[PDB]
Order: structure tokens, then C-alpha cells, then sequence
RNA sequence: GAUGGAGGUAGAGCACUGUUUGGACUAGUUCAGAUAAACUCCGAAUGCCAUUCAUUUAU
RNA sequence: GGCGGUCGCCUCCUAAAAGGUAACGGAGGCGCCCAAAGGUUCCCUCAGAAUGGUUGGAAAUCAUUCGAAGAGUGUAAAGGC
RNA sequence: UGUGGUGGCGAUAGCGAGAAGGAUACACCUGUUCCCAUGCCGAACACAGAAGUUAAGCUUCUUAGCGCCGAUUGUAGUGAAGGGUUUCCCUUUGUGAGAGUAGGACGUCGCCACGC
């Protein structure tokens, strides 16, 4: 599980995703991408589950870029406790993802291994996805 | 006094030719001489800056400044403004007399004649000597001394490239290796 | 240690002013030249013993 | 080492003198320049941005001494010349110097021959 | 069981007269902390940075060089 | 409706402070990519304050 | 309801770009101190880094060169300088 | 015209690299007797000067590497008016950025003095 070292604030607000990605919508470092087409929260455990599945399938390695980091914490109260007093205790970490964001990148491996690995990563996740390659600019090798 | 003649009569023609100076303003000089004492022991015994100052003033006709803390570090039991060391600055004739007594009387009292290192030029043309004790001078005495301590020296000049000062400094004395 | 105080005139004896001081810092009595309104003049005022 | 020029160090003090001193046409601004061999003086109003009178150290005809005595003559000259233009109520800008030496000489000579400060 | 729960009274800071409004002597123009805005022709500063008119005239918010603002009052 | 103005939100940005991924490097700085409620080099729509102003209206 | 906490005052976020705005919402301070740490007149410019230097070490104190602020501002934070 | 001084205007006025120049003026430079000064030092500030020099400041001129001033049209947002599940999304009408760019830019306006 990824965790931020040293937060400045222990609790915070949650909202208000209102989808459209602000940042990385193109492949930057690899050859193949996994782009989210819905907007949702994505947690520590979902990322690690997807990463383990993606790497296990690629015997002889290759490389993998995780491009999504959980910055924002949770809180929650307990069963049997009435409404009222201040926020609960923090339990978890998440990152909000909006539609358009590329989330993983793979390279050093032909199509079918990369496509199978990105297929296995998506069943571990709560979003709809596409698979994209680097298309066309002044230079794309 | 002793070296203004020496400048305008041996050295300025030399240095003006060796680097082909179109003007004589271009020829470097000696601006300052600054002496330092790092006592660091008024921490313990208040009567240490006193001896440092007595010795430094035995050297030159000038009561030295007093340098204080400038911050507070607990490694050395330092608050702010704890008077630590003394310093002196030398202009004009106080500089030429002091350079002469450095080259011609005092320095060679030091043995194991390593003179002056040459990794000692700042990279911009000023030089800093080094002294371990006080007994190297004819202004000091035998018995009065009680500690092995010596003084730092810095000689500042008006030179761009180190070697210009190397020559302008050896030419007046300072017996380098 | 800090205590309110009154300064009293030294010619007409009128307590004209109220002020402060720290009495472990200033152990003795304050002394100021202040305008005295009864005489319309600047006079040496002193703190009440 | 790098010795700085003095003229910039005194521009840095002159800009702080001028946050208070300023000159209108009722109360023009008596300025001063002091160089290595002279001292000058102008009488300046600022809403219009112009000079009303002037006098210079060794430009026109002052001499009869070359100690601080050159300054008092300039003070007397601007006093007479500005009284010629109906001027009595100036304000004194030191430049960035001290009110002490040969600027005090010019100022004093101004105060004897017609200009109320 | 919380240890928060306290605040101070709001202070009603801001602009108290508009650009282009005529104003009588002594009327407040702007309440602030520190000089966000500066005093200009015929305007004073108080002890806690409030800006006030000295003379009757119209109010004009202007620009002070590159990055500062000014208030002036101009009589007819 | 027209004209002037005060102010930092919705964007989006990484100059400042937190949080953060790759690569080159070395002392023994750099090239890229993200992020924020108590971050800001920037910055709307609308609302608000005015005016010897205009057109309708009756407060 | 009880038990627990809270009860006046200051600064920030919430607060939807004027002002105002709830909650047993999220974070901190106050119940003083200074005879100069107040007034006024002159003068001054910071924190670091790199290079050399005896004790002296990473780091006390000296010298030079870069350095718009990365310091300081009696005390919390914001706005200022 | 050239140079000294003193002013307005958002650095389009700045920074760095490069050249040249002493006619007067500006400077560096030379000294401490006398007014004044160093928490040590005539370094500075203060004064007396006029041997020396354009090396440094200063002035003029070249340079778009760093800063600065930047449109247009496209997007993101959002006044009004409507529609699906209402977490969110869409269609008309009006407004319209921040980025990213084409371009600008090595100042411009004025008073005084002296010299040509
Ligand atoms: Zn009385």
C-alpha cells in the first residue's frame, strides 16, 4: 500500500469530482496505456492488486509506470455510535480519478503480452477503461 | 616608507611588463591586512580574550575589536553575543611595517621551513597566512606567555588572476616554497 | 512585578497621571517632567510613596 | 575587492530625503550637487518640472579662494538671483550629504541674502 | 467530544465609499490590515491602517506604479 | 442600459509552501510527469458600491 | 436525559471573488510584556553557498565572490513591510 | 550638437555578452595641518588639494541567450432559458479565460548649465 509520508492536515473534505482529467491524458514514458473512461475513487489496495497482476504476467520483466498516487485520506466512524461529535478517525487513502486519465504504462514487450497484462489489471478496478498507444507527434521513436 | 619606493622602483615596471598593462592603474596593490584570533574560550574562563588582546596589541599600536557570537549553538555552550575573539585591521603604513617584520625578522623563527603553502589563494587573488603560536615575534616575551595559541592572517589585494598576486606577493617577500 | 501607579506633582501636590512600571526592574520611583494642568506648566512629577 | 561609487550610495539616501521634501511654485526646492571640485545649486518647482534660478561654483565668476569659501559665494549668488524672480520661501534638499561641511556654508549664505527656509 | 469550536467576531473590513462618489471631510474610505491600498492626494492613514479623507471631493481608486493601488480625493 | 471601481471564488498553474513518479547525473544540479480546504506567477461569468447620466415605472 | 466536554475575547479554513452567514464542523492563541522593546534625528542592510585559514571539529570567530528576501518583525495566525 | 545636473512615465526603461572614449565636465588618484570621524583602522564619512590615468564607475554604440509587454481562434468555466438518471451528464442563447503562440522590444517625453 502506498502512503504519503508526513501529511500537513489529518482530515479533509471529499468532493466534488465532476469529471474531466486535468493532467496526464497521453502516454509519457511507455508504449501502451490504460485510460479510464469513468470517474471514481481508487484506493491503495486496488492499485497494488492491479500492479501485482500486471507484473506477474510479464516474465522477462519489461517496465511498468504507476501514474496515480493516493494523496487524500478517508475517515469513518463505528457501528453503534449516534450522529454528533467530530469527524471519525482516518482509515484509508485514495486518489480521485476523472475520465481521460491514463493510469499505467508498460514497455519492453510486444503487443499481446502488454495487451493481456492491461486486460488483467482492469478487472481489479472500479472503472471502465481503454487501451491506448503513443500515436503521432514530431517524434515517437 | 620602505616599499612605496620598492613598488614604484622595482615592481611596477616588472608587473607592468610581465602582463603588458596598458595603464599603471592596472597594476595590483595591497589593500588591507586583517588579523584574527579565534579564542572560543570565554565560554569557560572570562580571562582569555584578555590575554589574546594583550598579545595582539603588543604586536601593533592598536587596540583590537571584539568579535562576539553572531548566533547561539549548543555544541560549544554558545548563546548570542558571547564575546569570542578579537580582530585587527591594518592600512597604509601599519601594513608595510607589519609585512617587513613578517618577512625579515619574525617568520623565520618558525622551523621546518615549509614557508607558505600554495593552496592558499581563494581562487581570486587574496592570500591567508597561518601561525600556530605567539613566540615568533620580537614584540612578545618569554615568560608572559601561557598558551600555545597563534593568530590567523589575511592579506587582501586588488588582483583578478591568482598568479598575478602570486608574483606581487613573492616579490615583496613572504618566503614561499 | 508589574504594578499600576500614580504620579503626583511636586509643587501643587495633585495626582495628575496613572501609569505602569515593573518594580523589580525599576526599584526606585519614577520621575518625569509632565504638564501640570493646575498651574499650566511643565513640572517635575513624582510617584506616590 | 570592489569599491562602490559614492554617487550611487548617495542616490540611495537622496531618494529617502525626497519622500518628505518636495517643491511647489510658492515653495520651490533648493537642491545641491557636490562634486570633487565644485558645488552647484538649482531652485526647482516640481508640479511643472522646471528650474527657476541657478548658480554654479567655478563656472561663471566666483573665485577669490579655493577652500570651503567657494561655496558661500554660490549661496549668496542663488540668494540674490532668486530674489530677482520674486522668491523667498524655499525648502532645502541636502542631496544625500550631511548638513555639515561646505553644504552648510552654501545654506547659511542663502539664509543671509534673502531666502527664508 | 471535540476540542475545536471557537471563532472571533467578524470585523467588516473592505471599501466604505465607491469610486466616483462625492464625500465630506473625514469620511472613511477603506478598512484593512496593513497597506493593501496606499494613501494618495488628500488622504490620511489611521492607527490601524484605515484610510480617510482630509478634504471634500470625489474618490478615485488608481494604480501606483506596477503593483500597488492608491486612493485620492479631488475637490471640484 | 452606459461608464468607472473594490474583491481572489469557478477554472488552470506549479513562481511560493505541503504531497509525489521516472531519468541523467555527483559532493562525496538537471530533463521530463502529476496534486491541494486552510498552496497561488494568474484569473471569469454573475452578484455588490456609485453617477447633477438615459428610458419606462410608482414608490 | 445522565456521564464526558463547553460557556468571555483574538486569528485562519468552512463562506458560494462586497459585507454578513450554522453544526457536540477542521486547526491555533489570550487573561500580558517593555523606562526602552516608547518619541525624534542621523546612519545601516538580511538568510544561506562556494573558496582558502593554527588550535577548531560539518558547524564559534576572519577575507572574497554569487545571493529580492529563501531572514527579521516581544508574543497565535493572517494581511503588510 | 556633446557633456554635467535634476524630473515625469507599469523593466517595451532591466540583466548578461561586446566595442569605443577624456574638449570642458564626471571620476579614480594624492594627503592629513585645520571643522568632523573609526564601537580597531582618514576604509568610510570630513576637509586640504591637482602629480598621475582612462584600468574601474560614467557616456555612446552592437547583440533578442535571461527577464519584461504580448494579440488572433480554439478550448475550460459560467447569466438566462430547457431535457435524461438526477452521483453526474446534454442542448440552445449570451459572455469567456489560464496555457500555448504570431508579433513588440536594447526606452520615450521635459527643464537648467556649460562647451562646439
Ligand atoms: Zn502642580
Amino acid at each position: 500500500m502506498l502512503v504519503p509520508k508526513r501529511v500537513k492536515h489529518r482530515r479533509e473534505f471529499r468532493g466534488k469530482m465532476r469529471g474531466e482529467a486535468k493532467g496526464g491524458k497521453e502516454v509519457a514514458f511507455g508504449e501502451w496505456g490504460l485510460q479510464a473512461t469513468e470517474s471514481h475513487w481508487i484506493t491503495n489496495r486496488q492499485i497494488e492488486a492491479a500492479r501485482i497482476a500486471m507484473t506477474r504476467y510479464m516474465k522477462r520483466g519489461g517496465k511498468v509506470w504507476i501514474k496515480i498516487f493516493p494523496h487524500k485520506s478517508y475517515t469513518s466512524k463505528a457501528i453503534g455510535v449516534r450522529m454528533g461529535k467530530g469527524k471519525g478517525a482516518p482509515e484509508g487513502w485514495v486518489s480521485p480519478v476523472k475520465r481521460g486519465k491514463i493510469m499505467f504504462e508498460i514497455a519492453g514487450v510486444p503487443e499481446e503480452v502488454a495487451r493481456e497484462a492491461l486486460r488483467l489489471a482492469s478487472h481489479k478496478l472500479p472503472v471502465k477503461t481503454k487501451i491506448v498507444k503513443r500515436e503521432e507527434m514530431g517524434g515517437e521513436s | 616608507n620602505r616599499l612605496k619606493e620598492k613598488y614604484i622602483k622595482e615592481v611596477t615596471p616588472s608587473l607592468v611588463e610581465k602582463f603588458n598593462y596598458s595603464s599603471v592603474m592596472q597594476t595590483p596593490k595591497v589593500d588591507k591586512i586583517v588579523i584574527n584570533m579565534g579564542v572560543g574560550d570565554a565560554v569557560s574562563n572570562a580571562k582569555n580574550l584578555d590575554k589574546a588582546v594583550e598579545e595582539l596589541a603588543l604586536i601593533t599600536g592598536q587596540k583590537p575589536l571584539i568579535t562576539k557570537a553572531k548566533k547561539s549553538i549548543a555544541g560549544f555552550r554558545l548563546r548570542e553575543g558571547m564575546p569570542i575573539g578579537a580582530k585587527v585591521t591594518l592600512r597604509g603604513e601599519r601594513m608595510y611595517e607589519f609585512l617587513d617584520k613578517l618577512v625579515t625578522v619574525s617568520l623565520p623563527r618558525v622551523r621546518d621551513f615549509h614557508g607558505v603553502s600554495k593552496k592558499a589563494f581563494d581562487g581570486r587573488g587574496n592570500y591567508t597566512l597561518g601561525i600556530k603560536e605567539q613566540l615568533i615575534f620580537p614584540e612578545v616575551d618569554y615568560d608572559l606567555v601561557d598558551k600555545v595559541r597563534g593568530m590567523d592572517i589575511v592579506i587582501v589585494t586588488t588582483a583578478n588572476t591568482d598568479e598575478e598576486s602570486r608574483e606581487l606577493l613573492a616579490q615583496l617577500g613572504m618566503p614561499f616554497q | 512585578m508589574r504594578v499600576n501607579i500614580t504620579l503626583e506633582c511636586t509643587s501643587c501636590k495633585e495626582r495628575n497621571y496613572l501609569t505602569n512600571k515593573n518594580k523589580r526592574n525599576n526599584p526606585d520611583r519614577l520621575e518625569k517632567q509632565k504638564y501640570c494642568p493646575r498651574e499650566r506648566k511643565v513640572t517635575l512629577h513624582r510617584e506616590t510613596k | 575587492i570592489t569599491k562602490p561609487d559614492k554617487n550611487k550610495t548617495r542616490q540611495k539616501r537622496h531618494r529617502r530625503v525626497r519622500n518628505k521634501i518636495s517643491g511647489t511654485a510658492e515653495c520651490p526646492r533648493l537642491n545641491i550637487f557636490r562634486s570633487n571640485k565644485n558645488i552647484y545649486a538649482q531652485v526647482i518647482d516640481d508640479v511643472a518640472g522646471v528650474t527657476l534660478a541657478s548658480a554654479s561654483a567655478l563656472d561663471k565668476e566666483i573665485s577669490g579662494g579655493t577652500k570651503t569659501e567657494t561655496a558661500a559665494a554660490v549661496g549668496k549668488l542663488v540668494a540674490e538671483r532668486a530674489a530677482e524672480k520674486g522668491i523667498k520661501k524655499v525648502v532645502f534638499d541636502r542631496g544625500g550629504y550631511l548638513y555639515h561641511g561646505r553644504v552648510q556654508a552654501l545654506a547659511e549664505a542663502a539664509r543671509e541674502n534673502g531666502l527664508e527656509f | 467530544s471535540t476540542s475545536n469550536g471557537r471563532d472571533s467576531e467578524s470585523k467588516r473590513l473592505g471599501a466604505k465609499s465607491a469610486d466616483g462618489q462625492t464625500v465630506t471631510g473625514g469620511s472613511i474610505l477603506y478598512r484593512q490590515r496593513g497597506t493593501k491600498i496606499y494613501p494618495g492626494v488628500n488622504v490620511g492613514i489611521g492607527g490601524d491602517d484605515t484610510l480617510f479623507a482630509k478634504v471634500d471631493g470625489v474618490v478615485r481608486f488608481e494604480r501606483k506604479g506596477r503593483d500597488k493601488k492608491q486612493v485620492s480625493v479631488y475637490p471640484v
